[PDB]
């Protein structure tokens, strides 16, 4: 679902060679990359959240 | 912290600048401009717009107007010639 937004957004990033020059585009580019690779990094990570208490207990 | 707007900001000022100062420059003169030859007026007629239209005109542009001019005032200048002398 994800694959729609950023084949967008890297289609204007395609299209920006000519409005370079900009500040915090690329900073904002860099800021939802680091947050998104946070999600995938705690999503994978993350066991099941709960102790199993009819075993592991 | 958050995406600032570029990519639309060009309503306040019109991409480039050299080039803004031309656009008004170039684009109005276009409107009462001549297709082809448009009014040419050619033809007059003020009992000495013959003449120039024969003979002053850029077509031919020669040295015989002048021969002829001054074969005129040698005509003109001969019956003063026999008054005087």
């Amino acid at each position: 679902a994800k694959s729609a937004a950023n084949k967008l957004d890297w289609a204007k990033v395609i299209s920006s060679l000519r409005i370079t020059g900009s500040t915090a585009t690329q900073l904002s580019s860099f800021k939802k990359r680091n947050d998104e690779a946070r999600r995938q990094l705690l999503e994978l990570q993350s066991q099941p959240t709960e102790v199993d208490f009819s075993h592991y207990r | 912290v958050s995406t600032l707007i570029p990519p639309k900001v060009v309503s306040s000022k019109n991409i480039g600048s050299a080039p803004n100062a031309k656009r008004i420059a170039n684009v109005v003169h276009f409107y009462k401009s001549l297709p082809q030859g448009p009014a040419p007026a050619i033809k007059a007629n003020t009992r000495l717009a013959r003449y120039k239209a024969k003979y002053f005109d850029g077509d031919n542009a020669s040295g015989k107007p002048l021969w002829h001019f001054a074969l005129g005032i040698i005509a003109f200048g001969y019956s003063m010639e026999y008054y005087f002398h």
